[PDB]
């Protein structure tokens, strides 16, 4: 039905909250238990907007190098991206410059927002002051958690009005 | 490639996209698991796939797969490599898409290597493309020398930087970067000459009106500066007037704007003595900052939309928000040196402008310095203030938000020093925006920046301005938006320590006002709390006017579908302490989910190798490794269960008697338990100090009560031997102590009068080895002293016998900490004529000790001298009588805080040594131990001091001060009988001589004389 939708391309780095982020969306559940993803697991999320419903369909991929593999195979006619690391694990940040030069090598000009997931979590090791690798590549950057639902809708309603290319759409 | 295994892998490598998860895993399967046997036929198809299909999906994945497969090319056979180039480069030279010219070069590069054959086919193959007549071609070989750098070892790049086509120049210059990134410094001046060239082709850019390239081409610069910012010393002011003269350009869309700033910006954290040798920087940098702060509200001069909206940020002021960040960034990399004046020039400027957009602009970019600027800024600041505290009343919104932000922010930054000398300012400015004339934005944010202020003002200053700041925040309270009302609340909340006494007075309107909040869980858990601290605050009665409905609400809040739960249990506690015994009631309610929580199991787990790695995810799950394994605890839920101890605790504290109920359940479910929870001590620890508490519940409701002790104290002492924490060993001695206490005489048996030796023997041996290889030790003595002496007691001696076994360690002690603990076993030993046994063993070290440069040591000494005469009467005065003298000389530095405690116990130690031997002693020595009165340290000195002195009844006005001395002093108590011995020879002299000797004394103790006698 929805005759507006867009592949979206999810990655970061293993356990930063990409399949719980999702889930939270699909069904409103969060989920607890860490179950690495394998290679990818593709979910339509339907966002009703002043603009009709708009579809991304999610393409959730494998953080874990050994379940990956092949993921960058999943890049293909991407037309956004969101690229996820965790505000309390130094290391998922310091990678996000690799994720975000895998997808434009095969998404090569397309919206990426860059989110920091896990900001309920009391001690933050990813500060907002480190948080500047946005600035140097033009992201939209946004802290958020799947577990507060924190800023829950801002990535997809930011892509929305960069790909429909209206800054009045609203969710 | 054979027909056949094309159709199969052209069907797998298709299917391989569907977003259909079936297709899609069926594909994946097909691809592991069918295809060291295949890999071979598999890339040589890839590479033919993004080569010659006329499909783009195929072409474009096959290219992509390729690529990925290769740094899973080095451990394939050389034929097939030579054929998978060849087509590769056959491919990168016929008709493709964009895009899969693209893929060709990604998957080309991954066959290009140290280890893999020469292929100077590609070299002649780029150097032709980028001459082709085609920009992709162009483009796509710059691609390749991107990510194979190594090929690249002038011309060729400055044709590049000037090429016609905006993709090949942004190419070219992603390729002259990625050259510094790639190589090493010794060869980087070989390209650096051509930086120039690049920068100016720049205006180019902007002339042609493609500043969307342009902000890919700062991308780059920006990667540049981070890697050889001095490549750029020489036309440093080159790049400063570009990037200035594109921020200023607001007929750009933001890309440019926004990159150029960062370029900008990137120069202060990679070159901060570049900047600081060139005042075109910093002045640049500071009003191009400014400019992109004013572009706020745009198309909205009343800011109704700003107005309108909650109290976060709006992420449609992009340029402002990059602005800010970059003013800040700058500021705290150069500092206010080199700075402040820069920024004051134009600040001076727009905090004067009509425009309304630019009084704010100065606030925020003041905002933003700050921190950075501080070193200087701290000093100028009656200046900022002249400047700052006048928009305070702007005709516009948001200039005021603006300067309560400034005021809030230096608040913090310049403290303490800017409470002390600005307070008089800033709390008269803040508190006027407070009042309901102003927008609710502004109301909040200034009653913000009086937290920021509050931080680190003293009471006393904050004092006068109280009834001010709680008036208008009782208005705040009362507005239809919950932003307010929560600021309001923290701020309530803040200054309820102060306001201790000023709620009584505000009470009887802000308590109805916070149940209709009541009536958002951090809204409610701040308004549950300001209600209860107003509640203490205001005393019992008054708080009795609401008492019963806040109750209800509360009972209500914990039975509704975690921050909130943690003020459920905060409050029902100081409901509690306001409450009295009148909270008894309500334990049927408040208890039981306290005591789920604290029966929690210690949940040890063998997790698995591999999963281990990942349990990094759990941040309440702790692993530790064992042997070949790994085990977790849930620790979260075990700190919860300290939690929730802590409170039971806490109640059977302030209810005594009426908690006896609850006692069985806790002490044999809860506490003892507690005490095998090997792997965290909190809770352990929290379990021994809960012991004594119950059991004295128990006592005072009322067998039980003994069975509960006898399980408790025999787990205490058991803990004592394997227990690795010596903080912890610590508290099962302190728990013993007080135990003991609770229970009385002969509390323990013969069993554990043994069980304890060990322990106290494998304790001290574990002090004594610490410390044989170097206050935790002295402390953990300290307690160890405790239980023994509180042991000996309750057994009234008998524990003298297991004392023994343990003579050799306690000896090796005596002869500083170590001292001090056995000289203070000895003491106890003796208070409980039966230890001849070994007095041959000690006094020699005893008497010694009484010389000791060390006055614990002394102290310690002394007592036990005095001691031995007490309870050991002849058994000992043979040394008690001699000694006599060394203590009317150690009497004798003296009364000075360091040593008052030790000439006291000797003090008492000669009046005891008086008293034992009456008229058998060879008296001046009476009236040498007087000269020592008074005692006003030691309480158990003092305590027999004075008994002494009122045995035993020129020296009547000494008399008398000794006694008022010891009492002002509060040294013997509770003022609870010497005084009836005075009075009486006060007795036998006139009415004048009587009052004459208070005569120096002043009003306050004179006050308490009369009440005394
Ligand atoms: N506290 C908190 N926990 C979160 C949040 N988001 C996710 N989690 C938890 O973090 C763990 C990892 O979540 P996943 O969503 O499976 O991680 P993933 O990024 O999909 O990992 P891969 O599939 O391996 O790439 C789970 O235990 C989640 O419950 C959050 O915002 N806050
Ligand atoms: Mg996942």
């Amino acid at each position: 039905e929805p005759q507006v939708q867009f592949k979206l391309v999810l990655v970061g780095d293993g356990g930063t909250g990409k399949t719980t982020f999702v889930k939270r969306h699909l069904t409103g559940e969060f989920e607890k238990k860490y179950v690495a993803t394998l290679g990818v697991e593709v979910h339509p999320l339907v966002f009703h907007t002043n603009r009709g419903p708009i579809k991304f369909n999610v393409w959730d991929t494998a953080g874990q190098e050994k379940f990956g593999g092949l993921r960058d195979g999943y890049y293909i006619q991407a037309q956004c991206a969101i690229i996820m690391f965790d505000v309390t694990s130094r290391v998922t940040y310091k990678n996000v410059p690799n994720w975000h030069r895998d997808l434009v090598r095969v998404c090569e000009n397309i919206p990426i927002v860059l989110c920091g997931n896990k900001v309920d979590i009391k001690d933050r090791k990813v500060k907002a002051k480190s948080i500047v690798f946005h600035r140097k590549k033009n992201l939209q950057y946004y802290d958020i958690s799947a577990k507060s639902n924190y800023n829950f809708e801002k990535p997809f309603l930011w892509l929305a009005r960069k790909l429909i290319g209206d800054p009045n759409l609203e969710f | 490639l054979p027909e056949e295994v094309n159709r199969t892998l052209l069907q797998i490598v298709q299917a391989f996209a569907s977003p259909d998860n079936q297709i899609r895993s069926v594909a994946e399967k097909a691809l592991s698991e069918e295809w060291e046997n295949n890999i071979e036929y598999l890339l040589t198809f890839l590479a033919e796939q993004a080569a010659f299909s006329q499909d783009t999906t195929v072409a474009a994945l096959s290219a992509v797969l390729f690529r990925k497969l290769a740094l899973k090319i080095t451990h394939i056979r050389k034929e097939v490599l030579a054929q998978i180039r060849s087509s590769l480069l056959k491919g990168f030279l016929s008709e493709r898409a964009d895009s899969i010219r693209h893929k060709l070069s990604d998957a080309i590069a991954e066959c290009v290597q140290d280890d893999l054959p020469a292929w100077p086919e590609l070299l002649q193959a780029l150097i032709e493309s980028l001459k082709s007549g085609n920009p992709n071609f162009r483009e796509s070989s710059f691609r390749i020398l991107t990510t194979v750098p190594y090929l690249i070892t002038l011309p060729i790049f400055q044709s590049g930087f000037t090429d016609a086509s905006d993709n090949v120049k942004i190419a070219a210059v992603t390729a002259f970067v990625g050259y510094f990134k790639q190589l090493p410094k010794s060869e980087w001046s070989k390209l650096g000459i051509l930086l120039p060239s690049l920068l100016n082709s720049l205006p180019r850019f902007l002339d042609d009106g493609k500043d969307d390239a342009l902000a890919s081409v700062f991308e780059s610069l920006i990667e540049l500066v981070e890697l050889a910012p001095k490549l750029f010393k020489d036309m440093f002011d080159q790049i400063i007037q570009f990037t200035d003269m594109v921020i200023k350009n607001k007929d750009l869309e933001p890309p440019a704007r926004t990159t150029a700033l960062e370029l900008l910006t990137v120069f202060s954290e990679n070159a901060p003595q570049m900047c600081k040798s060139n005042q075109n920087y910093g002045q640049t940098l500071v009003m191009v900052t400014l400019i992109m702060m004013t572009e706020v509200s745009i198309d909205d001069d009343d800011a109704a939309e700003w107005i309108e909206s909650d109290d976060t940020d709006d992420e449609e002021e992009v340029t402002y928000d990059h602005a800010r960040q970059a003013l800040d960034r700058v500021a705290l990399k150069l500092g206010g040196e080199y700075l402040a004046a820069p920024l004051f020039q134009y600040l001076q400027q727009m905090i004067t402008s009509t425009e309304w957009r630019e009084r704010f602009a100065a606030m925020m970019a003041l905002s933003s310095a700050a921190e950075g600027c501080a070193d200087v800024l701290i000093g100028e600041i009656p200046k900022i203030l002249d400047m700052v505290i006048p928009l305070i009343n702007d005709p516009h919104p948001r200039v005021q938000y603006g300067c309560c932000n400034v005021l809030g922010q230096i608040s913090t930054d310049f403290s303490p020093f800017i409470q002390r000398t600005a307070h008089d300012r800033i709390l008269p400015a803040l508190i006027s925006k407070l009042t309901s004339e102003c927008t609710s934005r502004v109301q909040t944010h200034a009653a913000a920046a009086l937290v920021n202020f509050s931080e680190f003002a003293s009471k006393d200053i904050l004092e006068p301005y109280l009834d001010s700041l709680l008036t208008n925040l009782l208005v705040l309270l009362q507005s239809n938006k919950l932003y307010v009302q929560e600021q309001a609340l923290t701020t309530i909340a803040f200054i309820a320590e102060a306001a201790k006494n000023k709620f009584i007075k505000y009470y009887d309107t802000l308590m109805p006002l916070l149940l209709n909040v009541l009536k958002n869980s951090v809204l409610k858990g701040k308004c549950m709390e300001c209600a209860t601290l107003i509640g203490f605050a205001v005393g019992k009665e008054k708080f009795h006017e609401h008492s019963q409905e806040l109750i209800s609400i509360l009972v209500a809040l914990q039975n509704s579908d975690d921050a909130l739960r943690s003020y459920l249990e905060q409050s029902w506690s100081r409901i509690c302490r306001i409450l009295g015994d009148d909270f008894v009631p309500l334990l049927p309610i408040v208890i039981p989910p306290l005591l789920i929580t604290a029966k929690a199991t210690q949940d040890v787990g063998l997790i698995e190798e591999e999963e281990a790695a990942n349990f990094q995810q759990y941040p309440d799950w702790d692993v530790v490794q064992v042997q070949g394994k790994h085990i977790a605890i849930h620790t979260s839920v075990l700190d919860d269960k300290v939690s929730a101890m802590e409170l039971l605790q806490s109640y059977a504290t302030l209810l005594r008697g009426q908690f006896a109920v609850y006692v069985k359940e806790v002490m044999e479910e809860i506490a003892l338990p507690s005490l095998d929870f090997y792997l965290h001590d909190g809770v352990r620890a929290a379990g021994a100090t809960l012991i004594p508490i119950l059991l004295s519940c128990l006592l005072a409701a009322t067998e039980e009560l003994v069975l509960l002790w006898h399980k408790a104290s025999s787990k205490l002492i058991g803990g004592l031997m394997s227990e690795p924490m010596p903080e912890i060993t610590q508290v099962y001695h302190n728990s013993l102590v007080n135990g003991i206490k609770v229970m009385g005489d002969n509390c323990l048996s013969e069993d554990q009068l043994a069980a304890f030796t060990k322990g106290v023997s494998a304790n001290l041996t574990d002090t004594y080895e610490r410390m044989q290889d170097r206050f935790t030790d002295e402390d953990l003595l300290d307690e160890i002293n405790k239980s023994i002496a509180a042991v000996l007691k309750t057994t009234n001696g008998h524990y003298l016998k297991n004392l023994e076994n343990i003579w050799p360690m306690i000896n090796t002690f005596l002869l500083p900490i170590l001292v001090i603990f056995a000289l203070v076993v000895i003491g106890d030993l003796i208070q409980y004529e039966q230890t001849a046994s070994m007095k041959n063993a000690f006094i020699p070290k005893v008497t010694e000790c009484l010389i000791s440069p060390d006055a614990r040591i002394r102290q310690a000494a002394s007592y036990i001298i005095g001691v031995c005469a007490q309870y050991a009467p002849s058994t000992y005065a043979d040394v008690c009588i001699p000694t006599l003298d060394t203590l009317v000389q150690i009497v004798d530095g003296s009364k000075l805080e360091e040593n008052r405690s030790s000439t006291e116990n000797a003090s008492a130690a000669i009046a005891k040594i008086l008293y034992a031997y009456n008229s058998n002693i060879p008296d001046t020595y009476t009236a040498n131990w007087f000269k020592t009165l008074p005692t006003i340290t030691d309480k158990e000195a003092a305590s027999f001091n004075y008994q002494f002195l009122s045995q035993l009844i020129s020296n009547i006005s000494a008399v008398v001060d000794s006694v008022i001395q010891a009492l002002n002093e509060r040294s013997l108590t509770e003022r609870e009988t010497v005084i009836s011995s005075v009075k009486k020879l006060l007795g036998f002299l006139p009415s004048s001589d009587a009052m004459a000797i208070f005569n120096r004394y002043p009003a306050d103790i004179m006050e308490k004389v009369h009440k005394w006698f």
